[PDB]
RNA sequence: AUGUAUUAAGGAGAGUAUAACUUAAUUUAUGUUUAUGAUAGAGGUUAUCAACA
RNA sequence: UCUUACUAUAGUCAGGACUAUAAAGGUCCGAACGGGUUAUCGUUGCAAAGAUAUCCGAAGAACUAUGGUAAGCGAGUGAA
RNA sequence: GACAUGAGUAACAAAAAAGAGUUUAAGGUACCUAAAAGGUAUCUUAGAGUCUCGCCUAAAGCUUAUGGCUACGUCAAGUAACGGCCUCUAAGUUUAUAAUCUGAAGAUUAUGACGAUGAGAAAACUUUGGUACCAACAUUUAAAAGUGAAAAUUGUGCAGGAAGGAUAAACCGUACCUAGAAUCUGAAACAA
């Protein structure tokens, strides 16, 4: 029992905190460990938590805040407030890890991936609409996407103009007992 | 402007003279049978034309 | 007409003029914030 | 990206932030597959040592759950966000 | 967890030790919260001076 | 400035000498020459304990039913210092 | 308007009803008609019959 | 005036095949120099050391390479190897947090500084006929212009890749001129011995393929007393 | 089945959401 | 202390009468936000009746 | 608005199961009455299907 | 945080010329910079004081920066 | 408060300036084809780039401040190649202490504390008062030469030119914008 650092004398038996380790970015070395810890959190900290918990020996830590945009307490109402902020910290590995790549959009399957991009889609289409009516526009009649229901309507214009079926009176409009 | 302009004077002078004329120099194109403007190149043709002479030659 | 007294500002003389600390510890600053808090203010200073 | 890849040790520390080594985070239908919480009643009977222990593994489990959490939204993995919620 | 594992009892008293060491406490409660009840007869007896 | 002036004042937005900490805490004293001396002794350390043949795990299962403990007739039941003294003769006699 | 809908089979947190009994419309233009209960929200109040 | 040249199959004097564009290897595109048919060139006119070793640093972040003949880089090197990429794209200074030693090259000979010289001449110019000229890159590869002027800078400032494919091409006798020849004139040459440390060992497999008079180390000298230790890959 | 109270469920429950459609569509054939 | 015990009892009613405050306004945001989503749910009654 | 009763230091910041409020942000127990109440099942997150003290 | 005066710590004034000085001048020509002489434009203006040309000072009683002090019965500051 | 009139009018004119190709995503049309699809061409929205031409250029360029309703993956023991924090103090401030004056509030002097726009060891490894002083101006000086600083040397003029202290690596800042082309102040995307 020997660390490579020195220890401090306060011990914490249980700390609440919660460490996220996030993926590195495409052009740094696998000897680069980045991970997301609480705000008073500290170098010295982090170097001492990922070898008495997971055992993970580091050669040096780099620490940097990223803050938040300010916002109103409820939406687009409410007073102007910022919320905490995000510290992230880098640790020297002194041994490399590499993650995985990301599977294949085709082989997310168990997420039910294909349900949620549909999903997404929707609300990527809700926001660039409500963007066009927050520039003071609205999209053209022309560029509207058509739906199943105007693309039923076609059909049916080209097979009675064509001559294939025959146009009757309506029978569901109302329920009526006259019946006339 | 000293007093307010009536609906009457200003319905003369929105309509009077200055209704939009009715396009009628339009006339069919040769290669495809379009409605096409006189004197002018069929757009749907110009663009195919102008896109198979870049392919092949 | 109105001039632009704002050019230049910095934000070290807005704590040192209207801030916080420069209320709390003059006697003339205390009934600031109490009338402000009074009224129901929620920025009592800068 | 067409690099001999590294050799990682196989007993990494790093290791225990993963569900699983191919997708950082659990499928949705095996992320619910868990039991409930210990009641009060049940941990009156576990020692300090049971309870010293007891409470890093769920502070790992959290740490393994936020690293999840992370990357499906990251890489746009799919649904799996509620799961994790309630165990959690 | 296991039913024999969640069932097992392991925890004894004492009175000589405290159950847990005495640092833990300092994590469980505040020691300068304005909420604390038990105090410890040293700080009553300077609040009553 | 207009409203970004009447929000709460950040070490993002000045560098004129303004330091704010985040209550990290103090880990040492400051120097004369502009240095930092750790003190080890206000440094913090996790008392993480050997999790190699742990049984426990954070959940229990369902199959098992939550059930509160009785103690009927004491008001005090769950903190009677009395059932924690006699408790303690019988099991633990010594310590 | 939980307690409402709940009036006649006693109270939300006292429910006299539950899923698997045969019941009988009385509004609608599908009255007096029987099924079987399937699923019981008891958020809104609103019963589903198959 | 400037004259880009076309990535069009060409000849290269080196041993080895640099590029797919390669066609012949190990071709006399001129007699050899005063010094290449010499078999211990020395330090002439330059200070007692100079050219046995030469340093590369990168920035281990956004890619960007500089060359020192000294174990340690300056301002200098910042400003007369680094070409303009687009605004926000070339740093200000030297950020002791991001740069890193990339490789050490060593010579066999302990005072054939002239041998090195020569090599650092040849890895200086191809870095800038790879930031400038990079007809190999516009439409295969990287595809740099297919891609905006800020992206384009982004790509052009990650260098690194490129170096590594320099040294084994240097290495192997690339370049008109290069020093790393050895012509005996009895007519015989070879390739003078040579030594990279890595400091990751993945970072040599950038070239394709390496000469047979290059040995590969790992760690560089002085890296192990700062506390940085050099990646395996065997591990 | 609202666009934002389809995200914020299990996959349990949005499951049984196509059960339902699932059947009933065999009842139209 | 007797005097310790005032302390306390005063702390938890100035936190418990903070917490009403806060309570009876978020309670009065979704009921708007409710009846709001809801009222989406009766236009499209009435206009079916017309 | 007035009257009656009780009471006698007030606010903010950030965070959190978005009815639940303070990093334990839905703690743990007692007693009584439970449709003749109060005013012989299902259901531990598909939760909080119980009120008063 | 404008502006006036004072105050502390700092910074700036291409180049050339004359003069007793290598450096001693509220000296000279003239950029930066600082002024705002005349004219036209503008007048719901680009601007609730701007544009163009022209003109004045430009080693000094000069100009600029970050702080500080003195103002509202009595009047602070004021080359007025 | 809503809605008219002027009026579909003025305006979108800093005397830099544009022209012709190419291309990505999504969607809208027409035809091909009716097995859905896909293909060809075109239009719309949001982009990107190539060749030619011109404008700014001691800028309308780059690097950074003040500042910021632009945006949050911005990463440092120190020097080369960094500021703050920290130590020292100026002009001043003080609901700190003592003494004193004073209708109360307060004021005064001393001390303390605080207070940069200044001063702070070393490193391409590192931890007395002209025996003077570092205001202005001029002169000289890192030896191949020239130039620009830094620091120092010597001298000149009167307007006579601070204070104090010394002497194994925490915390905070780090993104973008610099006003002729989307971000600062001018009520704003303002010819300032
Ligand atoms: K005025
Ligand atoms: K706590
Ligand atoms: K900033
Ligand atoms: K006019
Ligand atoms: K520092
Ligand atoms: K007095
Ligand atoms: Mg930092
Ligand atoms: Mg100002
Ligand atoms: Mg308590
Ligand atoms: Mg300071
Ligand atoms: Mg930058
Ligand atoms: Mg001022
Ligand atoms: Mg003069
Ligand atoms: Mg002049
Ligand atoms: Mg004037
Ligand atoms: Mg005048
Ligand atoms: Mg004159
Ligand atoms: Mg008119
Ligand atoms: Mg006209
Ligand atoms: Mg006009
Ligand atoms: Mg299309
Ligand atoms: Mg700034
Ligand atoms: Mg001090
Ligand atoms: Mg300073
Ligand atoms: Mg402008
Ligand atoms: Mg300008
Ligand atoms: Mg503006
Ligand atoms: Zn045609």
């Amino acid at each position: 029992r020997n660390a490579p650092f020195r220890v401090g004398k306060k011990q914490i038996f249980l700390p609440n905190h919660v460490i996220t380790f996030v993926r590195p970015l495409p052009k740094q070395p696998p000897n680069l460990a980045t991970f997301i810890v609480p705000l008073e959190f500290n170098k010295l900290d982090l170097r001492d938590y990922l070898y008495h918990v997971y055992n993970v020996e580091v050669t040096g830590v780099r620490s940097f805040v990223n803050q938040r945009m300010h916002e109103q307490r409820h939406g687009d109402v409410g007073n102007w407030r910022r919320p905490k902020s995000q510290k992230m910290m880098i640790a020297e590995l002194a041994k490399p890890f590499v993650w995985p790549k990301p599977p294949a959009e085709d082989a997310r399957e168990a997420f039910d991936y294909a349900m949620w991009k549909k999903q997404k889609t929707a609300q990527e289409q809700d926001t660039k609409f409500q963007g066009i009516r927050a520039q003071g526009e609205v999209v053209p009649p022309s560029q509207f996407e058509v739906t199943k229901d105007r693309k039923a309507i076609k059909a049916r214009q080209s097979k009675f103009l064509s001559g294939e079926e025959t146009w009757a009176p309506g029978k569901v409009n109302a329920f009526l007992n006259s019946k006339i | 402007p000293k007093k307010k302009t009536s609906h009457m004077k200003k319905r003369h002078r929105q309509m009077a003279g200055k209704a939009l004329k009715d396009v009628t120099h339009l006339n069919r194109c040769p290669a495809c049978g379009n409605l096409k403007r006189m004197h002018h190149l069929c757009s749907t043709c110009l663009g195919k034309l102008k896109g198979f002479m870049d392919r092949n030659g | 007409g109105p001039r632009p007294t704002m050019s230049g500002a910095t934000r070290l003389v807005q704590k040192r003029r209207h801030g916080f600390l420069s209320r709390v510890k003059t006697k003339n600053g205390q009934k600031t914030l109490k009338r402000r808090l009074a009224k129901g203010r929620l920025r009592l200073s800068a | 990206e067409e690099l001999p890849p590294i050799q990682v040790d196989e007993n990494h520390g790093l290791w225990d932030f993963f569900y699983d080594r191919e997708t950082v985070a659990m499928a949705p239908l095996e992320h619910t597959k868990h039991g409930r919480a210990w009641t009060v009643s049940e941990l009156r009977k576990k020692s300090w040592d049971d309870l010293h222990r007891l409470w890093w593994v769920c502070v790992k489990e959290r740490n393994r759950i936020a690293t999840a959490n992370w990357e499906r939204t990251k890489s746009e993995l799919g649904f799996g966000l509620a799961e994790a919620n309630e165990r959690d | 967890t296991l039913r024999i594992d969640v069932d097992e009892k392991t925890f004894v008293p004492t009175l000589f030790r405290p159950p847990a060491p005495q640092q833990v406490l300092d994590e469980l409660r505040n020691k300068y919260s304005i909420f604390r009840t038990r105090h410890t007869p040293e700080y009553i007896a300077k609040k009553e001076q | 400035g207009l409203k970004y002036r009447k929000l709460r004042l950040t070490t993002k937005d000045v560098n004129k000498g303004f330091y704010k900490g985040n209550r990290t805490g103090s880990m040492g004293t400051h120097t004369s020459y502009g240095t930092y001396k750790i003190d080890y002794t206000k440094v913090r350390t996790y008392v993480c304990p050997d999790l190699t043949g742990f049984k426990l795990t954070p959940f229990v299962s369902k199959t098992i039913r939550p059930v509160h403990d009785q103690f009927p007739g004491d008001k005090l039941g769950p903190k009677n210092p009395a059932t924690y003294l006699a408790r303690w003769k019988s099991e633990n006699g010594l310590d | 308007e939980r307690k409402a809908r709940v009036a006649w089979c006693g109270s939300p947190k006292f429910l006299c009803i539950a899923p698997g009994d045969r019941v009988v419309v009385i509004e609608g233009h599908h009255k007096d008609l029987i099924g079987t209960i399937e699923k019981l929200n008891t958020r809104n109040m609103t019963v589903e019959i198959q | 005036s400037t004259h880009p040249t076309t990535a069009i199959p060409k000849p290269t004097t080196a041993v080895l095949k640099t590029s797919p564009l390669a066609e012949e290897t190990a071709v006399e595109l001129k007699s050899p120099s005063r010094l290449q048919l010499k078999s211990e060139p020395g330090n002439k006119g330059n200070p007692k050391g100079h050219g046995d070793r030469i340093w590369a640093f990168h920035h281990i972040e956004q890619g960007q390479v500089i060359y020192s003949t000294k174990p340690v880089i300056s301002h200098q090197h910042l400003i007369r190897q680094q070409p303009f990429t687009g605004k926000n794209l070339v740093p200000r200074k030297i950020r002791k947090d991001y740069w890193r030693p990339l490789a050490m090259i060593e010579l066999a000979g302990k005072d054939q500084g002239a041998v090195g010289r020569s090599v650092y001449q040849k890895l200086r110019e191809f870095k800038k006929r790879h930031e400038l000229d990079w007809a190999n890159e516009a439409e295969e590869g990287r595809k740099l212009m297919h891609k905006s002027k800020r992206e384009r800078g982004q790509e052009l400032n990650d260098q690194k890749p490129n170096s590594v494919a320099d040294m084994a091409a240097v290495l192997a006798g690339a370049g008109k001129g290069n020093l790393m020849w050895q012509v005996s004139r009895l007519v015989k040459r070879q390739l003078r011995r040579a030594t990279v440390y890595w400091t990751n060992e993945q970072d040599k497999f950038h070239a394709r393929e390496w000469s047979d008079n290059v040995s590969h180390e790992v760690g560089i000298p002085g890296e192990a007393e700062k506390k940085r230790m050099p990646i395996r890959m065997s591990s | 089945w609202s666009l934002f109270g389809w995200g914020k469920q299990k996959v349990e429950e949005r499951n049984k959401v196509k059960e339902e459609l699932k059947q009933s569509e065999l009842a139209r054939t | 202390m007797d005097k310790l015990l005032r302390r306390v009892r005063m702390a938890e009613g100035m936190v418990a009468r903070r917490a009403q405050r806060k309570n009876a306004l978020l309670k009065r945001i979704t009921e708007r936000k409710q009846n709001k989503k809801n009222g989406e749910a009766f236009t499209e009654a009435i206009q079916q009746r017309k």
